[PDB]
DNA sequence: TTATATTAATATTATATTTA
């Protein structure tokens, strides 16, 4: 249940936010306010607002990732997502509004399915 | 009288207060609920001449009552006391004859039961 | 009453606010699902009209069939306590009560009113019928999650650190909603909807958004009210063929709308002059 | 009486509103269950025609079997107070009353009437026989929850701090209902339904939505009235083979419809020219 | 008289309407209950063929044994006021009356008629015997509750002025009824039912629904008339071994039908030509 | 009585809304207007309208969940549902209209059956 | 006289409508037009038509229920019914046509039998 | 022919997948 080549900017941004929070929640798993808890509200609606700051914020999570290769794992799928994101849309369309939540939970599943990211990375 | 009593006890049917219907309803007026509109065309061989034999002798009322009484029920679009009573007699005697196996005999009153 | 059938494209706009919250969708502005275009209900604009008339009239013959303490059966029973307490013979008692409404209540004279409820005061169709005002282009409902620095109740978290009940203030960052309205003399004559009442309605459309201001709907503006006045009780042109004369489109190169200046309202009165009169009350 | 058997596809849309309130068994737009296609009872359009004729003609020989104060047996027992007071010999008395209320009621001439109710006045077969208008594409009924700032009854639940009666405004965001209708000359012989009565009926189908407007039904229009005038009293070709001429489909790529511009009404009058006249009255 | 025996499959559908209301069941369409499949009495199609012949023929030798003021004993007694008033010797007076009622009344010549009633006119079986029309698939009778803004006798008039008698409109959202029929030659010899009367009947079957339209029928059509004309007066093949050649099924992937385009009518004329014709009169 | 793999977009959205309200009603059980009471009317008919906002609104409920692992429990089945939701449909089809209510009450049962979510999560 | 596990879609929808009107008639007992009076005609025949709207309309009745636990009582049996409803059928079959009225009055009895719902809920 | 006034109504569940 993840269309890795969907190209729906809402869906690719949802996927991107899912991996962003996956990294944040693997950077420090004990986290009061993940970017879902603090950024999702606009990441789903105003991707330009956060997703700029979400990637100020991303390399530092990739650093904080304990398993230094896991950082490559997750950064690679950030790039895989962002190939489909020619631009962070100013305001997510309403279709795209919902598809962002779709993407968040699709890509979150893809990340929490056991071998998926580590596998799918190894076919690149 | 044990055959006419059983005729007028199998024929017993509910009546309210000031019911225009007789306590024991006369056969010609009873059979008049089976007839087209007035009791002379009820078949003088399977009906008026055989209901009486099925009444004078406590025999089983012919199927031609369900058939005729039902015909009039859905043809007059109402069930006159006399069609309800006559069907109660038929079905009671069909039960009592083992011609209607599973069912149990009807009563005068509404059976706030009967699952049928 | 009125003798001309009117059909008005009432374009209004919401600048930053909830034009018409959807009770089915929180307080989100009613969207059209299939297109994302905002919807302002029939009754949102009808109620803005009512509230404006409540403001400006404050007299008999312009009562409003009214706000909060508005048990409608109370007003309807008030109608049955009139010149028709018992002299109107239940058949036409409801008709006489209906006429008393369609005299007293500018609400009911202008918009209908289902009054079959109390001591039945009839069933008014009301001449002026505004359609669901659908926004011209998809409203980008902005779902502004606001904070409140005080909890409402002693809820499950009115705890140590602070009392907060954030909630959301849904705002359309801009939407030029396009109501369609039809004023049929055939139902004015039934409700005594007068030409003066119609001018009250026009002033109401053009000024109801200067007065029903809310934190919810922010700034809302009657951005154009193009009324087609047919000559006849019957219509010179089909209502829709008239409403296509007021075509509203995003301007030259605006990807999205943040003002009315992003909207080009092209009226087309080139041929409606058959006997009609396009008259631009609001724009 | 008319002498040519008309079979007409009457396409009418609802831009945003409740086309035919709905089954009354429910009140969300009358749907065909399986397809989700909206239905509009033939009687709904017949009522739009009736209201149009009632407002337009306002004439004897065009009365209607009218609205609320419409005890029909009053209007039927009124027919037994004419040349056929009683001298018409009950057998043909009902036929003379039937002819009288055909002549008098454009309703009855055009659409039938079960007049066998009061002083029995025959039944009229109603030359004009609209069918259930079923939308071309599944109407995606929006069911807009609205509110009222006023409770109706002074019930127990008209509570302290606010009187609200939320209520629901079901609406078809758009649906192009298709009303196959048949005008039978054989049954226009029995009513005197005239070529002028039929021109009134066409004028009604075209213009009756511009006048029967309502809060519930929103904006609703006669998108097309493609009549097939058979050359003779009989059927010049089977009716459905003619209604297949007016093939209405969603446009090329519109997944869902929002307006008549989302509907190719393809119409081929190629071979009906045999003896049919495809009179595209409404569009 | 005809010298071939015919067995026809007459597929006719109803799109949105009551093909044949069951008076036993309100007016909701006749239904084979334990299979839900709709029914249309043979007398219903015989009636619409009667209506068609009464419509088109308008001449003696094709009367219909007829409409409401159709006291049948009046027509029967007309038979006994003929060349056979006395000259036919009561025994065969009824037979000469049969020959008459068959000559005059196409109803009687084609279908039978129980005319043993008045001045006894005999008892015609009728060469044409339509069967009941069991719809191919369970008709999903919709039972569209409708409204009337009018009432009948001022006994059901409202205690207020708001008269209305909602009532109910049962419609089959689609049913492809399949009527097997038998033109029996042996009784065509009795009634004089000729190949001219039979061609009249085929026209009537094809065109009996283009003309018998109601608010009840909505839209019924004659989706096919496959007539198996046997070589003999006898049957070349068993009738049902023929009717199984017209296999009508719901198409591949339709959950339940909504138009004739949902039924595949496969006609198997492969081997019936043993001595025998299949003419696809209607489809 | 829950087809977890139904794929009927109405049914998966009903399930999704059921878990969304389960989280809201476990976030703060004392709640005047749950998302059933304020969002269901359109979530059942116009999923794009709310379900975008329902998931602005979701991570905050997951935060407010007292049992921090219960948040993972419910978010996991949100993802399980959303694998079957390739997009929040603009307007729910009429079949899907009803199947949304079906999903709401099927998934609500699945959540209020005692061990079901905690079990079914542990087989993932 | 209630087969709570009948699975006959007409019967389960009749039960569902019975509880729906029970909630409506406990939401505001003084009610001019209950959903029996306004929806039953099609709920019995076209369940997709209403039963979507009947459950837009349901959470609001559950809110209006004065006894907030009674709302749980009735919602629970709505879910118990809807386990047996894999879909609101487009048009109720004729057998199912009648079984809907059967269900309405069976479940209405079950609700108006004194302790039945409060009991039967407590065995869940 | 008759008859013709409201049953029932108080909480289900609820503790972390993935991470070379």
């Amino acid at each position: 249940g993840l269309d890795r080549n969907r190209q729906d900017i809402g869906y690719v941004l949802g996927r991107l936010f899912a991996v962003l929070e996956k990294i944040q929640a693997e950077a420090n798993p004990g986290l009061n306010a993940t970017i879902a808890d603090r950024y999702f509200g606009s990441a789903s609606s105003t991707p330009i607002a956060v997703f700029g700051t979400l990637m100020r914020l991303l390399p530092h999570h990739l650093n904080k990732l304990e398993f230094e290769g896991r950082a490559v794992q997750l950064q690679w799928e950030i790039r895989q997502i962002l190939e489909h994101c020619q631009r962070f849309p100013n305001h997510l369309n309403l279709e795209q509004q919902g598809l962002f939540a779709i993407g968040y939970y699709h890509e979150t599943q893809f990340l929490f399915t056991k071998d998926a990211l580590k596998n799918l990375f190894n076919e690149a | 009288s044990e055959s006419i009593a059983a005729w007028y006890d199998d024929l017993q049917m509910v009546r309210g207060e000031n019911s225009p219907y007789p306590e024991y309803m006369p056969l010609p007026r009873l059979l008049g609920n089976l007839v087209l509109d007035g009791k002379m065309e009820n078949l003088p061989s399977d009906l008026i001449a055989q209901i009486t034999d099925a009444a004078l002798n406590n025999r089983v009322l012919p199927v031609s009552l369900l058939q005729a009484a039902l015909r009039r029920n859905k043809a007059e679009q109402k069930i006159t006391y006399g069609r309800a009573s006559l069907l109660k007699a038929y079905i009671n005697r069909a039960i009592r004859a083992g011609r209607l196996k599973n069912m149990k005999e009807l009563t005068m009153g509404l059976d706030r039961n009967r699952q049928d | 009453t009125i003798e001309k059938r009117y059909d008005f494209v009432f374009l209004f706009d919401v600048q930053d606010g909830n034009p018409n919250g959807d009770p089915d969708a929180g307080n989100l502005p009613r969207i059209d699902p299939q297109t994302g275009e905002g919807l302002v209900t029939d009754v949102c604009l009808k109620r803005k009209v009512r509230n404006f008339i409540q403001m400006t009239q404050n007299d008999e013959h312009h009562d409003i069939f009214i706000r909060e303490k508005g048990i409608l059966n109370n007003l309807i029973d008030e109608a049955h306590e009139q010149e028709n307490v018992k002299g109107k013979e239940k058949g036409e008692k409801t008709e006489a009560a209906r006429q008393y409404m369609c005299s007293r209540y500018y609400d009911i004279r202008t918009f209908g009113a289902v009054m079959t409820t109390g001591k039945n005061a009839g069933q008014v169709r009301g001449p002026v019928q505004l359609t669901f005002s659908r926004s011209i282009d998809p409203i980008m409902t902005l779902e502004h999650s606001i904070t409140r620095m005080a909890v409402t109740n002693e809820k499950d978290a009115s705890e140590t650190g602070d009392n907060r009940t954030m909630g959301r203030k849904f705002t359309v960052p801009y939407g030029l909603y396009r109501c369609h309205g039809f004023i049929s003399t055939h139902f004015a004559k039934q409700t005594g909807f007068s030409e003066n009442d119609l001018e009250l309605f026009w002033q109401a459309l053009v000024n109801m958004f200067d007065h029903d201001h809310s934190a919810a709907r922010g700034q809302m503006n009657a951005r154009g009210l193009y009324v087609f006045e047919h000559s006849n009780n019957l219509g010179d042109a089909p209502a829709d063929s008239l409403f296509k004369r007021i075509q509203v489109v995003k301007k030259d190169g605006v990807e999205v709308v943040r003002s009315f200046d992003d909207y080009l309202v092209s009226v087309d009165d080139k041929n409606l002059e058959e006997t009609k009169l396009l008259r631009k009350l609001g724009g």
